[PDB]
């Protein structure tokens, strides 16, 4: 399990998870707050 | 030594020192010393309360057969208001229960009369005050203690039976006994209900759900009617 | 030596039979690490206790619903309670989250630092939050009867009974969810329907479990 | 931690209460008197609050007691909470200012004697007039005790004073509570309760408004 | 050792003897903004100023507001008192703000120079002889002289207690004002009105029912 977690801690896996989280957050924000142009 | 199961081994924590010790503890609730010390007083208080309650219920039905004990809290009118009686009972019970609780947690600390300095209870054990509380002790103390705990256990089961019979048949203890003695084969709990994988029949709750007491609507539901057999 | 989940296969090295309900069941090696295993033990205990309470409540309410007592089903009890009594749903959510947050945060920081909640910073209580073992918080508050501080063998037997009953309750809660999602009725209604005709009223005839049936 | 009287026979009282202060019964569940300086200040605060509450309860109960009998005077039917908006020889503001100046003088003198015992026993105008050297804060004596009542059992009298003061403080709190709930004077509440105590209790009266 | 989270690891920068001498030390610093001792000293001064300013403002909002509920006063709401006060005033808000900025800048600059160099305001022949009283005590942010006229800071036995009553209260006041703003943007009424509305029915009048604090419910 330690080796598997270390593999999950590698740069491509971490980048994939982080970008999926960031993209999901932005998509959900644009979904609940459609068409945001100004503050 | 008599036991609750002849030929069985009593628990290690039950050495037969306390009165009424019959080696009955399958759950091991009395394994701890402090827990056993607290439960001993709990059993003694429960025993005395149940004994007085059962005797009172029987005398109530004998003297007043037209008044149901289950309805005794509703069909009794006194010049003293219910809230006043509740306040008096709350203050007196609070005083005596705090004194008893302090004696339990701190033995030999509340034996002195707070009003008169010339009155003090002699040294005793927790749960057995004595002194002014025991003006006459006819016979041995250990034998009488065993008799008291046995009568108390019987009275506890008797009160539970009183409540269940009053909720299932709607009659008092003597009335239920006479009704059972009239038709013994058709008045037992087995004759009133039965459960099978295809049908589950239970006796109806004779106690009404709501009781009107000076415009307050006190709810009076039968104890665990859903789990009734 | 001890019975394992799948007979004939040796148990894993990280499961030596010391914990309660140890049957060497870890094919994915999720609890291979010691700290992760400790965290998972506390998670399983919390899950089992919550599932036991949920299963007991569901069974009692279903018993009252089957007999003429007016009880609602478990899948409608929340709506019935919030509508029958003037109870605001977000307020109840916030109150529950406050109380659960306090209790769970104290339990969490006790897991991170064992015995740290016994310093007396919470109203002066010290021995009531010391904690006996991981996931087993003994004391006068959580164990007023003192069944964990007397007769060690009985305590171990009760630990095994607790973990097994918790696992069974978790399976029961999953069964409640699946039965409501498939049949659409209460659990006791499904039990009565099965007892009426067990050869034709089961999951093989509900039309949802087996689509090719 | 001795044979001194306690508010709970058998309870483990704190050790900072050794019976030095009058009416020590070891009653401090919140441990507010742990700090010796805080306890020293709280003793004087309790004494002052107790004496003012005693004067207040006496001044609330005496006019109502004399009003219920044939005795009559200008302010008779006015309640204790209604005496503020009464017509006097001077406006309330003027009396408030005069009393604030007078109380400022006496309170600063009392505080001076509290921070330094025996430093305020001398009369500023008449140098011959003074209080006895043996004195303690909160117990002036001298001209304040012209009858020499303190020459006897000072401990028993101090115990009586603190007990009566605590009872009067609770009585004033009860006066505020009864005036806010029943909206009637305290002696009228006492008469109403004495008419039929079984049906006139705090539970019954408060439940009738719920 | 009192902690803001029983069982949490207290930061090392908040466990030093110099940091432990600060009032209200509960080891609360998750972001680690006080790791630098100089930054910690500056933030301590900022916290003291915020505590005193918030206490004065919250008192000026709560006490007149509570007296307005009764018949003692008639002070308007804190969010509307500025307009009412400037209506029947002798100066516009701009001129008043300019005079205020000058008067506040003078004392704030003197306090800033004292923060940079403790006791530097006692330079002889610089403030018409009043410079002798402008030297603070041994603790930064706690000056004497003209400040503290009653001399309650001379007694050390209660000193450590007094500071504990100043920071804590100040922190509470700092939260109070924050609530005063949030409530104004969630109910549209004053703080006393919100308190009375909640006391009338707490199970239905709270932030879970205002429709703003919980947009997902
Ligand atoms: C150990 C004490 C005790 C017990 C076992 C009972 C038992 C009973 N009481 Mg009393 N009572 C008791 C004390 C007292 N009752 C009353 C006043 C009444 C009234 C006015 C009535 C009863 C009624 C009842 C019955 C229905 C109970 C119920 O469903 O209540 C549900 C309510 C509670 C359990 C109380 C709320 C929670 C509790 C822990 C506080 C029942 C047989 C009723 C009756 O006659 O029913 C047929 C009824 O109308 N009791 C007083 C005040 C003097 C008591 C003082 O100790
Ligand atoms: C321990 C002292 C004390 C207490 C408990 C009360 C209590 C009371 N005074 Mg009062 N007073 C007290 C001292 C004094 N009063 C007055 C002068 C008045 C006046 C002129 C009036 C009262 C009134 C009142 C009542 C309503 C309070 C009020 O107007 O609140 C509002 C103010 C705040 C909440 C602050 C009442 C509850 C009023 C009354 O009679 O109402 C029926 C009234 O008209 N007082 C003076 C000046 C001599 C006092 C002390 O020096
Ligand atoms: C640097 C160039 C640039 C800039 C400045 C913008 C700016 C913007 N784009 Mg755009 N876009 C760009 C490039 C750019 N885009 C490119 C290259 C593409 C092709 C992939 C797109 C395709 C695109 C689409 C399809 C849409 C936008 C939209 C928007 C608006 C969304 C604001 C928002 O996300 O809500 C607010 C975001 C937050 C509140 C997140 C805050 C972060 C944290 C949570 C808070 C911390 C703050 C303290 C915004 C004004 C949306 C829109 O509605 O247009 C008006 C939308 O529909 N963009
Ligand atoms: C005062 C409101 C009230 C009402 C109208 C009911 C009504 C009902 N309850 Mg119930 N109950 C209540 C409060 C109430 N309960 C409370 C506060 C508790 C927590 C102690 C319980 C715990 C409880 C259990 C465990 C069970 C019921 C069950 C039942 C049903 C069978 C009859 C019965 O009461 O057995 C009596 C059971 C009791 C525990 C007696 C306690 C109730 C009295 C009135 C004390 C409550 C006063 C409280 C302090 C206020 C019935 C419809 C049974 C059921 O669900 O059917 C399958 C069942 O097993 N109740
Ligand atoms: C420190 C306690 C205290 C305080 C603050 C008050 C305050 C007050 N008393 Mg009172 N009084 C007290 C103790 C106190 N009393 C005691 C112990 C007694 C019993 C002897 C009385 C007996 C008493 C009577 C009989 C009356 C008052 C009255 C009054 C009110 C006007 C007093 C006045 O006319 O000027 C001062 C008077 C002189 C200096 C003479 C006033 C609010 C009057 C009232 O009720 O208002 C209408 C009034 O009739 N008091
Ligand atoms: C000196 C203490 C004292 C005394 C002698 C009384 C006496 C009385 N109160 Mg009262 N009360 C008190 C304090 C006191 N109170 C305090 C501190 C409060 C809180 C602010 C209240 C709030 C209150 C309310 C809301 C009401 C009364 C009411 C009453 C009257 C009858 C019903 C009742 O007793 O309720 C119960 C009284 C209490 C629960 C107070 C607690 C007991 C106190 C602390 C005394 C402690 C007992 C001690 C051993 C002394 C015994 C008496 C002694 C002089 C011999 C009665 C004459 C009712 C009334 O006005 O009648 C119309 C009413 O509704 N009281
Ligand atoms: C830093 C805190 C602070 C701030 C920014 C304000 C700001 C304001 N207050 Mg306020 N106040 C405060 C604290 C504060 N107050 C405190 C602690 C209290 C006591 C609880 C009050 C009690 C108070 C009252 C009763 C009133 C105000 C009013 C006002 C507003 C009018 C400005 C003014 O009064 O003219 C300038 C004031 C002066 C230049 C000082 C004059 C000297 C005073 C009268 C004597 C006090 C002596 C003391 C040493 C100074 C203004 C928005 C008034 C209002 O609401 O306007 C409609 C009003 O009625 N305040
Ligand atoms: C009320 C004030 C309570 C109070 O201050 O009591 C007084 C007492 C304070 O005792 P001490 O602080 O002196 O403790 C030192 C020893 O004497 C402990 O007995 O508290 C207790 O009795 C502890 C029991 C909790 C009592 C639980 C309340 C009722 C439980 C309801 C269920
Ligand atoms: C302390 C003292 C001392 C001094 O010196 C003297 C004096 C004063 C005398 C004292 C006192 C005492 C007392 C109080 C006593 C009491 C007791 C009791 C009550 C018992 C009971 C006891 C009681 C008991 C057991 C009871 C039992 C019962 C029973 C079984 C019942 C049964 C039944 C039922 C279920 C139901 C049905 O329907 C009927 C029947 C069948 C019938
Ligand atoms: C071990 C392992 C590892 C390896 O390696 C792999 C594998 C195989 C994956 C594994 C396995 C796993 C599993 C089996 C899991 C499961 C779990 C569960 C089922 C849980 C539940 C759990 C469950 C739970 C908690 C539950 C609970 C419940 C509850 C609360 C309820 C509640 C309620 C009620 C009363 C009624 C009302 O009306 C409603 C509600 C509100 C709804
Ligand atoms: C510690 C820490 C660190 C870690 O690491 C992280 C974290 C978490 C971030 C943290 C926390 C923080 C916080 C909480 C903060 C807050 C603060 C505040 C709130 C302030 C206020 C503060 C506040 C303040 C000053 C205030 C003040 C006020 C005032 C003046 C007022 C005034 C006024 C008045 C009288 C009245 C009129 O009519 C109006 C006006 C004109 C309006």
């Amino acid at each position: 399990m330690k080796d598997f977690t270390t593999y999950l801690s590698t740069a491509p896996v971490i980048a994939t998870i982080w970008f999926t989280f960031t993209a999901g957050l932005l998509i959900e924000i644009n979904r609940y707050f459609p068409d945001p142009l100004v503050f | 030594r008599p036991l609750w199961l002849p030929g069985s081994t009593p628990p290690a924590h039950l050495k037969g020192d306390l009165p009424g010790d019959f080696g009955f503890d399958p759950l091991g609730l009395g394994a701890n010393a402090e827990s056993l010390k607290w439960f001993k007083e709990s059993e003694l208080v429960h025993s005395r309360w149940a004994m007085a309650a059962v005797a009172g219920i029987l005398v109530q039905e004998i003297v007043r057969p037209d008044v149901f004990w289950y309805n005794a809290g509703k069909e009794v009118e006194s010049p003293l208001g219910p809230l006043g009686l509740l306040a008096v009972e709350f203050f007196l019970m609070h005083w005596v229960e705090v004194r008893r609780w302090q004696d339990l947690r701190k033995p030999g600390s509340v034996d002195q009369d707070p009003i008169f300095s010339q009155y003090k209870l002699p040294p005793h054990e927790v749960g057995y005050p004595g002194g002014v509380f025991a003006p006459f002790i006819p016979g041995d103390l250990a034998e009488l203690k065993v008799k008291e705990i046995k009568n108390g256990r019987l009275a506890m089961l008797a009160f539970v039976g009183f409540v269940m019979a009053a909720q299932v048949t709607g009659k008092g203890p003597i009335a239920a006994l006479q009704e059972h003695l009239a038709d013994p084969w058709g008045t037992t709990i087995f004759s009133k209900a039965a459960v099978v994988p295809g049908q589950a029949v239970a006796p109806p709750c004779k106690i009404p759900a709501s009781v009107s007491y000076k415009g307050i609507e006190i709810p009076t539901p039968c104890f665990l009617q859903g789990l009734w057999p | 030596v001890r019975p394992v989940w799948f007979p004939g296969n040796p148990p894993p090295a990280h499961l030596d039979g010391s914990l309660a309900g140890d049957y060497g069941f870890d094919p994915l090696f999720l609890g291979q690490e010691p700290q992760t295993l400790k965290w998972y033990v506390q998670a399983e205990l919390v899950h089992g206790r919550f599932a036991m309470l949920g299963a007991a409540g569901i069974i009692l309410t279903s018993i009252g619903a089957k007999v003429g007592l007016g009880f609602p089903e478990w899948y409608d009890a929340g709506k019935v309670v919030v509508e029958k009594n003037n109870i605001d749903f977000p307020t109840l959510m916030v109150i529950q989250f406050y109380l659960m947050g306090w209790a769970e945060t104290k339990r969490w920081y006790d897991f991170k630092n064992p015995g740290s909640q016994a310093d007396g910073s919470f109203l002066g209580f010290t021995e009531e939050f010391k904690g006996l073992e991981n996931g087993y918080p003994g004391g006068r508050f959580f164990d007023p009867m003192g069944l964990s501080r007397g007769d060690a063998a009985k305590y171990q037997e009760y630990k095994q009974k607790e973990v097994k009953n918790g696992r069974l309750a978790m399976i029961a809660c999953l069964g409640f969810a699946a039965q409501y999602a498939a049949t659409g009725k209460g659990p006791l209604d499904n039990l009565a329907d099965h007892l009426a005709d067990p050869n034709h009223v089961n999951f093989a005839t509900n039309g949802v479990s087996i689509p090719i049936a | 931690d001795a044979a001194l009287p306690s508010w709970m026979p058998g309870a483990d009282l704190p050790g900072y209460l050794n019976g030095t202060l009058p009416g020590d019964f070891g009653f401090d569940p919140l441990y507010l008197g742990q700090d010796p300086v805080k306890l020293k200040w709280y003793a004087q605060a309790e004494l002052m609050n107790a004496r003012f509450a005693m004067l207040a309860v006496a001044g609330i109960l005496v006019p109502e007691l004399l009003s219920n009998i044939g005795f009559s005077w200008p302010g008779a039917g006015v309640a204790w909470y209604d005496a503020g908006k009464f017509e006097y020889f001077a406006p309330a503001s003027s009396l408030f200012g005069v009393q604030m100046l007078l109380f400022a003088w006496v309170e600063i003198r009392r505080y001076q004697d509290f921070v330094k015992p025996g430093s305020a026993n001398q009369d500023p105008i008449f140098t011959n007039n003074k209080l006895p050297d043996g004195n303690e804060p909160g117990y002036p004596g001298g001209i304040f005790d012209p009858f020499g009542w303190s020459k006897g059992d000072i401990k028993s009298l101090k115990l009586k004073e603190i007990k009566n003061g605590r009872l009067a403080m609770l009585a004033f709190a009860g006066f505020i509570g009864q005036a806010y709930t029943t909206g009637t004077t305290p002696l009228k509440n006492l008469s109403t309760h004495l008419a039929d105590p079984w049906s006139t209790t705090v539970w019954q009266n408060d439940l009738a408004r719920l | 050792r009192q902690s803001w989270l029983p069982g949490s690891q207290i930061p090392a920068h908040l466990d030093t003897p110099a940091a432990q001498a600060l009032a209200g030390n509960f080891g609360f610093d998750p972001l680690g903004l006080g790791k630098d001792p100089v930054a910690l000293r500056w933030y301590q001064q900022a916290e003291l100023i915020h505590c005193r300013t918030a206490m004065a403002g919250v008192a000026g909002i709560l006490i007149p507001g509570l007296l307005t509920k009764a018949g003692a006063l008639n002070v308007p709401e804190w969010y509307d008192a500025g307009k009412v006060a400037i209506e029947n005033s002798f100066a516009p808000w701009g001129s008043l703000l300019a005079v205020q900025l000058f008067l506040c800048g003078f004392v704030e600059a003197k306090r800033w120079q004292d923060i940079r160099k403790p006791g530097s305001q006692g330079e002889p022949g610089s403030f018409l002889g009043f410079e002798a009283s402008l030297k603070g005590t041994s603790e930064l942010g706690y000056p004497g002289g003209p400040f503290d006229p009653l001399g309650l800071s001379k007694e050390a036995d209660k000193w450590a207690d007094w500071k504990l009553k100043e920071v804590k209260n100040g922190r509470l006041a700092m939260l109070a004002f924050l609530g005063f703003v949030a409530q104004k943007y969630a109910t549209g009424a004053g703080p006393v009105d919100n308190l009375a509305a909640h006391l009338k029915d707490p199970w239905h009048v709270n932030y879970a029912t205002n429709g703003v604090s919980l947009p997902f419910l």
